[PDB]
RNA sequence: CGGUAAUACGGAGGGCGCGAGCGUUACCCGGAUUCACUGGGCGUAAAGGGCGUGUAGGCGGCCUGGGGCGUCCCAUGUGAAAGACCACGGCUCAACCGUGGGGGAGCGUGGGAUACGCUCAGGCUAGACGGUGGGAGAGGGUGGUGGAAUUCCCGGAGUAGCGGUGAAA
RNA sequence: AACCGGAUUAGAUACCCGGGUAGUCCACGCCCUAAACGAUGCGCGCUAGGUCUCUGGGUCUCCUGGGGGCCGAAGCUAACGCGU
């Protein structure tokens, strides 16, 4: 069936990179969409657009790396080093807006859904409010 | 002169012993072989000679490397029909990497050059006399092209870089930059600028090795013939 | 560490560390991410249940709408004093003390948000199940039947041994 | 298995030889253990390939499912290894 929509993405994702793809689908939500954004919005998808692959929709996501490095092993830096689910369906996690956590003194980035909507922690502290903390990456 | 000599037998080859890497460079697989698509054999090919350009009018200094039998003597060619280096025998562990040490050898080499015509031509204890000059059959066999090497090259161009992934692995480890002509065996990705041919063809080879001589003269005035380089073909 | 050259025992010289103390023993936290929530693991190191069926329980696909229980935000009430913390001060300093300030989860009250989780009401077909057609199989249960071989019984024929072991008995 | 003999051996409650009861076979009911081993719990998604093979389907040098094996990308592992 799939027991995390979400954290499946942000693997198919890992997965993806790790290869170096230049592209991955996953299956469409619209909350997948609204992680999508943000992570397109802060630079580290070149971005996504759906299509309909074998007649049902889906996501297609496109990756984004470094320049071809130079000595043995050119292989590139990853755009996306980093990418992890925090509130999982065994454990649901939820910050109020004091206990939102600055992400690698700020070079990361903490995807976090609140009644406002789905939004990075400085979105999300500039709002002044807290939420489900969903993933991390950096 | 290009675009249809390739195509004369010297686009595709290697079948089902690939390597998935090599996906890109590839139009069909036509009666169970792997065929490359030239189109973007060129793409690459201009980059690749347009790099040979710019560090061949520098001066530069391009390691020559094919061992295969079909490569072989149309390095020492070549090669030789530009100054540039080559190895042709067998790559020794650590040309590139173990150098200095290596090079003592050519150090010690043409100190036989000297005792070729001197004195030291019909004496001394008369079995030295040809194991001495029996030396200097290793000696001359295997650094041909390579006792013109004196300081660490500046390129180094390969014809089957599965095949030579010793010498390969040595360049990227000193970061000088891997030029090869390469098929559907090798891994592109540590393959600088590609050429992407046909490590096999006798044919293939010359239509590309003689041509990028070509460039490395061209970069420097008087070019020539089609080259003093026709094989035995048959 | 010690068995005749002991920087490890006992002593002396010297030196190191503390100092009105210095050691010892007991106990608690630490280091110990060595019960791991933060923060661990299980092929061979300790660690996958002998295998299933499915009870409670945990967990749940894509779209929409209602409710606002989880969750989040604002206000407000509570959070005694002492203590801890920051300042300034009072004993010649300090220990001790005084005055003032600052926070805070948690819970109550009123208001508000709805992305996620929950719930209610509809939808959808990619998960699951089913339909029709086709397939391989020492999968199980019951009855039945076949040839080879061993042992025994009966008959023929035939004679001094067979058997067994490293060799024998 | 046991036990009764014969050997062997310094001894030989053994290994070898000759016998031999329970048992192994069946019916019914118990017992519930094991190196009950892939020493690897179940399910699902994702992440190069080559090769051998069992069993389907298809346009039948190949493609496409489902099994059984080996080598091996990325990665993993203390290593050995593991690696659709």
């Amino acid at each position: 069936m799939l027991t995390d929509p979400i954290a499946d993405m942000l693997t198919r994702i890992r997965n993806a990179t790790r290869v170096y793809k230049e592209s991955t689908d996953v299956p469409a939500s619209r909350f997948k969409e609204e992680i999508l954004r943000i992570l397109a919005r802060e630079g580290f998808i070149k971005g996504y657009e759906r299509v309909d692959v074998d007649g049902k929709p889906y996501l297609r996501v496109y990756l984004k790396y470094g320049p071809r490095r130079q000595g043995p092993d050119p292989r590139p830096e990853q755009v996306i080093h980093h990418i992890r689910r925090i509130s999982k369906p065994g454990r649901r996690v939820y910050v109020g807006v004091k206990e939102i956590p600055r992400v690698r003194r700020g070079l990361g980035i903490a995807i976090l859904s609140t009644s406002k909507g789905v939004l990075t922690d400085r979105e999300a502290r500039k709002l002044g409010v807290g939420g489900e903390l969903i993933c991390e990456v950096w | 002169v290009k675009e249809l000599l390739e195509a004369g037998v010297h686009f595709g080859h290697e079948r089902k012993r690939w390597n998935p890497k090599f996906a890109r460079y590839i139009y069909a697989e036509r009666n169970g072989i792997h065929i490359i698509d030239l189109q973007k054999t060129m793409e690459e090919l201009e980059r690749t000679f347009r790099f040979i350009e710019d560090l061949a009018m520098r001066g530069g200094t391009i390691l020559f490397v094919g061992t295969k039998k079909q490569a072989q003597d149309i390095v020492r060619m070549e090669a030789e029909r530009a100054g540039m280096p080559y190895v042709n025998q067998r790559w020794l562990g650590g040309m590139l990497t173990n150098f200095k040490t290596i090079s003592q050898r050519v150090h010690r080499l043409e100190e036989l050059e000297a005792l070729f015509a001197s004195p030291e031509i019909e004496e001394r204890p008369k079995k030295e006399q040809v194991r001495l000059k029996h030396e200097l059959e290793r000696l001359q066999k295997y650094l041909s092209g390579f006792r013109l090497l004196k300081r660490l090259p500046d390129a180094i161009f390969v014809v089957d870089p599965t095949k030579e992934a010793i010498a390969v692995r040595e360049a990227r480890k000193l970061f000088i930059p891997v030029i090869a002509l390469a098929d559907t065996d090798s891994d592109p990705d540590l393959v600088d600028y590609i050429i992407p041919g046909n490590d096999d063809a006798i044919r293939s080879i010359q239509l590309i090795l003689s041509r990028a001589v070509d460039l490395i003269i061209q970069a420097r005035g008087g070019v020539v013939e089609p080259s003093p380089s026709y094989a035995l073909v048959q």
